[PDB]
């Protein structure tokens, strides 16, 4: 099972983690059933 | 095929379902029958597993 919880925060700190306290709620469980031990974020580039 | 042949020589359609179950989560279920609700009885609940 593949559990992804997420939270949304309205912050308005400029660069580090603000101090507080935000449970995550449960988003979604998913019937994967695979073997996962690497990751990797995607990002968006900005082209002119 | 021609539609004059017999039912020997007619074209069938055949669907082979095959079911195996593997370490993974089981996925495909069975349907899971429902039934009306009955309130302020003590009744046996069956909600969610």
């Amino acid at each position: 099972y593949f559990k992804i919880y997420s939270k949304h925060t309205p912050i308005n700190l400029v660069r580090d983690l603000p101090q507080g306290f935000s449970a995550l709620e449960p988003l979604v469980d998913l019937p994967i059933g695979i073997n996962i031990t690497r990751f990797q974020t995607l990002l968006a580039l900005h082209r002119s | 095929f021609q539609p004059t042949n017999g039912v020997g020589y007619q074209p069938y359609r055949v669907v082979v379902l095959s079911f195996e179950l593997l370490h993974a989560p089981a996925t495909v279920c069975g349907p899971k029958k429902s039934t009306n609700l009955v309130k302020n009885k003590c009744v046996n609940f069956n909600f969610n597993g």
